[PDB]
């Protein structure tokens, strides 16, 4: 037989996100991922965990035992994970500035944020709510606030996406996220958006959606085939940029994950079931075409890191 | 002296002034003391723009005297008038450089002086969303405080921010306008030179925003000419310095108006006496639009009361339908013939109504203009009126044209809803929907039984028959661009349609002056245009440029496309169409199926089969699917001798479209009543009964070549 | 008809068609214009309908002037080079050209006839004008008789200055003249008050009583005079000299 050996001419953009020993490069593959036999993948795929700064009251009942101590200051469980784990990036998800659920000024959750990029070494990811119109105001609120560190900006979706792109890539020399919903004209419509503006391919990633795993999760995973092949086989500048998904986000809110065992007995250990899904989202995801993964449980963390280490070496 | 030896004067006064600053500075701190700005990183902005180089030291603020020296070529061209005016503004950065050496603090508040990066950073926030629409750049002296007072509280409550030069600012002062960074009312000095520091404003944000490095001058002026949305309001007699300034404005991209006799330049320098007017006259000037956030409106507006039918007890009043004659008309028309925001009544409102749900005619005229504007776009707009009505509670809206239907419930009457509210509604989502193309909205409200019909006999119908005629004689010979539309795509990965004026989008909704509008409104967006470049087969319809653009756009899955031909290289389909036309072969000919037909079919697969077999984005020869519109086209099957072909299709879908259907016979080599000849499940659906009625019906199909 | 039939009479052997055509755009007449130059009024200054954004830019100085370009082709010049030449110099000089007759077909042939021909030859001020009011930097303003629509526009802007013609900045320049139609043209240019310029000597150097009236006495009656000048170059740098001089006469 001869060796399946086609060549692409398209290559992923490169993306630092932190200062320091610690900062991360994302992108810079030429071919599919994990695919060492057909060239070269740029950067290994980057684990990152997730903290909030108001206390985790819905999370699974060992997630808290995990962070019993340290889960009522951000800055503290923010040096715990870091110092007990040492994920690639830590992902500061804002959710006391939800204007559905609890709703803060953007000048205490930058404080937050403030507070707990100056008190880590790794990159930090500060992630909003899903209002796009308190997510402008609260993302120009924290890149002020937490300016020198170069960190990622999360959800700068279309109607917002000038606002968060010019407190953010723009005034203080951070990295955004582009934001779209399972589309790849909608990627590509937010890309050229971004670029048009004046921000280089250089300077965001992109988020073309995520779900867990048997909700829409097909969706994802087509969506990020399509973006993968159209930057890579077809040298589409505007999709030449690396791909950040929230797993934990979704993967750990569902009903198999999140239900206990007194609740389902005959599922079984809520914790396994919980580091099962956020594995199985994450590695169809992974292989799929993302280069970044946010995780919840450490356990997950590990796991997936082991799988990263396994498949690329 | 004309212009050009005014600014040249006043760029060598400038130059002087600079000289002699400069020889302070040395004698007093000599050449070795630092030179800076208060809490920036591009040292000298100006400079640092215009040659890249940091200036540290009073020596090298010396050796900058050169670059002003370089800028003054005295030869009455545009190119050395606006590089005077640049040798101005390099000359006032270094006077005010050597103010920030000569004393420690060289401005007392109320002016700022110098403004520090990070406020520039703190405001580019607001530049890029829009928040701050412009900077009002005032310069000079009103003829009185309250006339300055005025103006400024304009800019201030249209959320431009404003920046203050000379003794405006005192004028402001005696006026009471509040200033401060977030009131955006910024004095910078009382000198003239003053004016550079909001130019480092516009510098340092093509530095910072533009990421454009020091010393590339023309992409940093092309940056502040096409992303700063400054002007100059120059108030007062203007000295030569005064115009030199201006010229460096004008160099910038910015638009100077002035009160003053000028020799004035078309869209750069203009006067403008009237004091009524000078905010207009620089929004106009400048391009700048202000965002009417709210509806000034009573009742409620939102997306939500959309849909909520009000019965006969809620109703108030009614327009249309049988009981009376209503029309709507959106017209493009020229500036002068529409004003801003004119909302006017003609006739009786609804509050002389007896109270009992009354009739009574309703006119609604929308002129429109602007510079994008253009005739095509007018029916687009008008459909949206269909929702900005229906957005309203206690108002309903449906039908078109003439055909107007329109209710009003008496909750409305109660909240104090009167007919300059339609206008009022009208003309705000006017501007905010399609604030590319429209400039100016004139909404006018006509209640009269004979203005109403008069109007509607002057405006409505002609434009309404040369809209139809216009759709009807559209071919794709006359035009030579068609248009790609992907919003299929996100279920049919592979699917492009291509839309020429004879080939609707297989949809049935976006037609080719449809997807010209959404290409103009909405760039990025589904559709795109498609030049008519590299003409291989006119008579199939392969072109060159059509081939590369369905490569690109359905990411490589398809390479080569035939427009016109169902069996070489056809066009994909998506899911949405309606109607599918298949390939007999036994009766030479083409069936057709519509999505309503659930019965069999000569050909034997029924619609879903068919529909899973021809749509999603596959390259089917043989089989397409289509809209009930490309029936009757000139270019339905032109690769195989034209709709001919047809030998069968439902009695429903050939009722529908026998009217076309005969007239494009009729043109193509066949008796009018080409209907009849066509099979139907009626008279038979099997193979060899529709190959007998065709043969014993003497239909065209059967003396062709044959179709493979 | 009778041309029609004659096709059958066609010998295909024969015929050679050079597959060189060039894109013209051209209907300036004096409404035209004033339409065009509508765009760059400010509604809330006005007037609108007028030749006043055109009076502005040459009182200005962003435009040096304005320049008719005239005549036929003539034997005793290599057949468009006056015209081109002639054209190409006014419009790098800053001089907006309009153009009529065998002259407007040259250009049309060479392709000066296009909007992108201002970036291409116009110097800064006239590419500047162009890029606002979007035009070509040479204006097709039709046949021989429609030089009369020339006359039109100049003194529209003589009306709106308060001046005679023969103050503005304008000229007229006849390369590769050969018709008596010509010589009246340039004779009622010079009359009603346009310096011209005439590419090709007319039959009056025999004669120095005349050649003195056209060309110096003539200044003195109607405030224009001819100018004979057969180096095209030589007659952009006239034209240019004289534009100016004239301009420091009104002060512009
Ligand atoms: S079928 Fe209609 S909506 Fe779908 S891609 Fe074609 S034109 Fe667009
Ligand atoms: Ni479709
Ligand atoms: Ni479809």
């Amino acid at each position: 037989f001869k060796k399946p050996t086609q060549k692409f001419s398209g290559k992923i953009g490169e993306v630092e996100i932190g200062t320091g020993e610690k900062a991360l490069k994302l992108g810079g593959e030429s071919v599919l991922p994990f695919y060492t036999f057909d060239g070269d993948t740029g950067n290994t795929p980057k684990v990152g965990m997730e903290i909030l700064d108001v206390y985790p009251e819905d999370w699974i009942d060992p997630l808290k035992d995990i962070y019993k101590d340290v889960a009522k200051d951000p800055v503290k469980w923010a040096q715990f994970v870091e110092e007990k784990y040492s994920p690639d990036f830590i992902c500061l998800r804002l959710i006391s500035a939800d204007p559905n659920g609890t709703d803060a000024a953007p000048e205490d959750c930058a404080k937050t944020a403030k507070a707990v990029v100056e008190a880590i070494k790794t990159p930090l990811v500060v992630a909003g709510t899903g209002n796009h119109e308190k997510d402008a105001k609260l993302f120009e609120k924290v890149a002020q606030e937490t300016e020198g560190h170069n960190i990622l900006l999360m959800s700068a979706v279309e109607d917002n996406y000038k606002s968060v792109g010019a407190a953010g890539v723009m005034a203080y020399n951070d990295k955004v996220v582009a934001e779209s919903s399972v589309d790849i004209n909608l990627a590509k419509q937010i890309n050229i958006l971004m670029n048009q503006l004046g921000i280089d391919n250089t300077k965001f990633v992109d988020n073309v959606g995520c779900a867990a795993g048997g909700y829409g999760y097909e969706y994802v995973i087509s969506t990020l085939d399509r973006v993968k092949l159209a930057a890579l086989g077809q040298d589409d500048k505007t999709l030449q940029v690396p791909i950040i998904s929230p797993v934990s986000f979704e993967a750990c809110k569902v009903k198999e994950a999140m239900d206990s065992e007194e609740d389902s007995p005959q599922w079984g250990s809520q914790e396994d079931r919980t580091v099962s899904m956020e594995v199985a989202t994450a590695s169809g995801v992974l292989a799929s075409g993302t280069d970044a993964v946010i995780l919840r449980h450490p356990k997950s963390v590990e796991v997936i890191r082991n799988f990263i280490k396994e498949l690329l070496g | 002296m004309n212009l050009f030896q005014t600014v040249f004067t006043g760029s060598k006064q400038a130059l002087a002034a600079a000289e002699g600053i400069v020889k302070q500075a040395v004698d007093e701190k000599g050449r070795d003391y630092k030179v800076a700005f208060p809490d920036t990183a591009y040292s000298l902005p100006v400079i640092f723009a215009a040659t890249g180089k940091k200036i540290t030291n009073v020596g090298e603020l010396e050796g900058a005297l050169d670059i002003v020296r370089s800028l003054i070529v005295e030869e009455e061209m545009l190119d050395k008038l606006l590089n005077s005016g640049l040798a101005t503004a390099v000359a006032a950065e270094i006077i005010e450089a050597a103010k920030y050496v000569l004393s420690d603090a060289p401005y007392a508040e109320p002016c700022v002086g110098f403004i520090s990066d990070p406020i520039i950073r703190s405001l580019g926030v607001p530049l890029v969303t829009g928040d701050i629409p412009g900077v009002a750049v005032i310069l000079g002296e009103c003829p009185d405080s309250e006339t300055a007072a005025k103006i400024i509280k304009d800019y201030q409550s249209k959320g431009l921010l404003t920046c203050l030069v000379g003794k405006v600012i005192d004028q402001a002062i005696e006026g009471k306008v509040k200033m401060g960074l977030d009131l955006r009312v910024i004095p910078l000095g009382y000198d003239v030179t003053s004016v550079i520091h909001v130019v480092t404003i516009a510098i340092r944000a093509a530095l910072i925003f533009g990421g454009i490095k020091g010393g590339q001058l023309n992409d940093i002026l092309k940056y502040t000419a096409e992303r700063v949305p400054a002007f100059v309001n120059a108030f007062g007699p203007l000295s030569e310095l005064v115009v030199s300034a201006g010229a460096g404005a004008i160099a910038l991209g910015f638009p100077v108006l002035t009160d003053q006799v000028v020799p004035e330049v078309p869209t750069l320098l203009l006067t403008q006496k009237d004091y009524d007017k000078m905010v207009k006259t620089s929004l106009e000037a400048r391009n700048i639009k202000i965002k009417i956030t709210e509806i000034p409106i009573p009742v409620s507006f939102a997306a939500a009361f959309e849909g909520e039918r009000i019965r006969k007890n809620d109703m108030l009043a009614e327009f249309g339908g049988n009981k009376t004659k209503a029309w709507e008309l959106v017209m493009c028309a020229d500036q002068g013939e529409v004003e801003d925001h004119k909302i006017e009544v003609i006739g009786p409102d609804i509050d002389t109504i007896d109270k009992a749900p009354g009739r009574m005619p309703l006119g609604m005229l929308i002129k429109v203009s602007g510079t994008n504007m253009q005739k095509d776009f007018e029916p687009v707009l008008e459909r949206r009126l269909h929702y900005f009505l229906n957005y309203i509670e206690g108002v309903m809206h449906v039908g078109q044209r003439n055909l107007t239907w329109v209710r009003i419930g008496k909750e409305a009457f109660e909240k104090g809803f009167r007919l300059k509210h339609f206008g009022e509604v009208i003309y705000a989502k006017m501007l905010d929907e399609f604030g590319s193309v429209v400039d100016k909205c004139e909404v006018t409200i006509i209640t009269d039984p004979g203005k109403a019909e008069e109007l509607e006999g002057k405006y409505a119908v002609p434009r309404y028959k040369e809209r139809d005629a216009r759709l009807e004689s559209l071919v794709d010979e006359k035009v030579d661009t068609f248009y790609s539309c992907n919003l299929c795509q996100s279920f049919a990965p592979a699917h492009v349609c291509i839309v020429t004026p004879e080939r609707l989008g297989l949809c049935g909704a976006v037609s080719w002056l449809d997807a010209k509008a959404t290409l103009e409104l909405n760039p990025t967006g589904p559709c795109q245009a498609v030049p008519k470049e590299g003409v291989v087969d006119e008579n199939l319809g392969i072109w060159e440029k059509v081939n590369e653009t369905v490569s690109k756009i359905s990411q490589g899955a398809v390479t080569s496309v035939t427009l016109y031909s169902i069996l070489q290289d056809p066009m994909t389909s998506c899911g949405c169409f309606e109607c599918i036309t298949g390939i007999m072969p036994e009766a030479n000919g083409v069936v057709m199926v519509n999505r309503e037909f659930g019965a069999t079919t000569p050909l034997g697969m029924t619609f879903g089969e068919l529909a899973s077999m021809t749509g999603g984005g596959v390259q089917t020869p043989g089989f397409m699917g289509h809209g009930r519109q490309f029936i009757a086209s000139k270019k339905f099957m032109k690769g195989e001798g034209g709709l001919g072909r047809i030998v069968w299709m439902p009695k429903e879908l050939k009722d529908f479209v026998a009217e076309k259907l005969n007239k494009t016979a009729k043109e193509l080599y066949n008796i009018d009543n080409f209907a009849d000849m066509i099979c139907d499940e009626t008279i038979a659906t099997e193979s060899e009964e529709v190959v007998k009625f065709l043969e014993e019906k003497g239909h065209p199909a059967l003396k062709m070549d044959p179709i493979m | 008809k009778e041309a029609i039939l004659n096709f059958k009479n066609r010998d295909q052997s024969k015929v050679m068609i050079p597959e060189l055509k060039c894109k013209a755009i051209l209907g300036y007449s004096v409404e035209e214009i004033i339409n065009k130059l509508d765009k760059v009024v400010n509604t809330q200054i006005g007037p609108m309908q007028t030749v006043k954004p055109l009076a502005d830019v040459l009182v200005s100085g962003v435009l040096r002037g304005a320049a008719a370009v005239v005549g036929c082709n003539n034997p005793k010049v290599v057949q468009d080079s006056a015209h081109i030449e002639t054209i190409k110099g006014l419009i790098k000089n800053d001089v907006i050209v309009v153009v009529t007759g065998c002259a407007a077909q040259a250009a049309a042939k060479y392709g000066l006839l296009q909007k992108e021909a201002a970036e291409k030859y116009a110097g800064p001020g006239l590419a500047t004008v162009c890029k606002l009011v979007d035009i070509p930097p040479v204006l097709h303003m039709g046949s021989c008789v429609d030089i009369s629509r020339i006359l039109d526009l100049v003194g529209r802007v003589a009306n709106l200055l308060g001046v005679d013609m023969s103050d503005l900045p304008v000229a007229g320049v006849a390369p590769e003249w050969m018709s008596e139609k010509a010589v009246a043209i340039g004779t009622y240019v010079v009359t009603s008050g346009i310096d011209t310029w005439l590419g090709v000597a007319p039959p009056v150097t025999g004669g120095p009583e005349v050649v003195d009236i056209l060309t110096n006495k003539m200044e003195d009656w109607v405030g224009a005079k001819f100018f004979i000048e057969t180096d095209p170059h030589k007659a952009v740098e006239q034209i240019v000299n004289r534009m100016n001089e004239k301009r420091k006469k009104l002060g512009i």
